[PDB]
């Protein structure tokens, strides 16, 4: 799976 | 709503608390409560309400995706409806959450929210929360044109608003590059974005300060990784 | 209650999906339904009935301990109720877990089980959820005793009816041994029952199949590990 | 904190 935005 | 008791403030000190705890619900809870007090948010503010939300929704996405693993398996021995009913069990309270941040950003969160930072982060969760619904969605045409919409209201303000190193910038263009891939079948524009995100921002690192460096090299990060994944 | 409706063997599939998807709160709410409805839990079934608890459990725990940190380090700047209001909140969710489990094992798992399989097991289960209560506790005495009492009865029936490698009565030991240090401020009763646990074991691990071996050393680990940290 | 027992 792709990498979302991190917090 | 049960926090309309609460102080502001309590419920924003609340939400730091469950945070710190892992308690990432009640996190979500508190956050609700103080959007509902009908005030602005602050940068704090924004981030710890989506730091709650994308704890609880990603718990959710996690939990459908083994499950709807486990029914597509069966549907290759008949078990019942026990797979079927628990996934759709999970994706109600899923689809649940994502109605509720959704119904926060309508009333009133964007129409309230005029300086870009504001305006880009809420149009951005928009987006995210509509491609989560995406994600489980077999209606589906009509979620992904709202979160598409979504992201390009960001993406055109962004632009104008907001140097290719701003941390929020960056993060939604590698959120609407993985919509791009993920839920809109185009790999192609989610590549052509990553790279031109990428190499606009790599060009104005020069301008920062170490701390907003870092800032920025670290989302700059993810969108190589997926990069590389995709290529 | 809410699982009312569902057939036994349904609940427990799907508890072991929720166990698949780390969905514990879900997966205690099947088992409690199980439990509710009047029959005797397998082996495999009293097992999915623990895990899901611990888990549940053992989150609420986590998160009282950082609160109570926090509270206690502002016990040593005045910030108002808000820490105690919270962590109070977190010990009444945690009590209430604890006293459903409690509620389930008075009606009616003790009262029914035979075996020694069973019936070491759930003693064990009532020992430890009086152990939890007892770690928020400040009525505590009472609690304390009640958690001794059942441990206690746990341990006679399984030395007269199980093997010292038995992976029940390992776990029986090992964790009376964590109440003995840690409640009752018995440190040196404590490591006396771990290190006659761990020898007595050893001595009869020569009995075992592979498969069993490596089941009862495992645990034997655990007690040697807490041997370390207590000498 | 004293390790107890795992599932
Ligand atoms: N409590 C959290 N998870 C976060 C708090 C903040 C923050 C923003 C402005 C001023 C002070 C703190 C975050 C910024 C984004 N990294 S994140
Ligand atoms: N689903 C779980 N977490 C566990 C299931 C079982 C089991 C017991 C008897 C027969 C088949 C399975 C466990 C035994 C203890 N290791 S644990
Ligand atoms: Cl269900
Ligand atoms: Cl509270």
């Amino acid at each position: 799976r792709s990498l979302s935005e991190r917090l | 709503g049960a926090m309309g008791s609460m102080e502001r403030a309590s419920l924003i000190q609340k939400a730091k608390l469950a945070e710190q705890a892992e308690r990432y619900e009640d996190m979500a809870a508190f956050m609700k409560g103080a959007v509902e007090k009908g005030e602005e948010l602050s940068c704090e503010e924004r981030n710890l309400l989506s730091v709650a939300y994308k704890n609880v929704v990603g718990g959710q996405r996690a939990a459908w995706r083994v499950l709807s693993s486990i029914e597509q398996k069966s549907n290759e021995e008949e078990k019942g409806p026990e797979v079927r009913e628990y996934r759709e069990k999970v994706e109600t309270e899923l689809q649940g959450v994502c109605d509720t941040v959704l119904g926060l950003l309508d009333s009133h969160l964007i129409k309230e929210a005029g300086d870009a930072e504001s305006r880009v982060f809420y149009l951005k969760m928009k987006g995210d929360y509509y491609r989560y619904l995406a994600e489980v969605a077999t209606d589906k045409k009509r979620i992904i044109d709202s979160a598409r919409s979504a992201y390009q209201e960001a993406m055109d303000i962004s632009k104008k608003e907001m140097p290719p190193t701003n941390p929020i910038r960056l993060g939604l263009a590698l959120n609407f590059s993985v919509f791009h891939y993920e839920i809109a079948n185009s790999p192609e524009e989610a590549i052509s974005l990553a790279k031109t995100t990428f190499d606009e921002a790599m060009a104005d690192l020069h301008t920062l300060s170490e701390d907003s460096y870092k800032d920025s090299t670290l989302i700059m990060q993810l969108l190589r990784d997926n990069l590389t994944l995709w290529t």
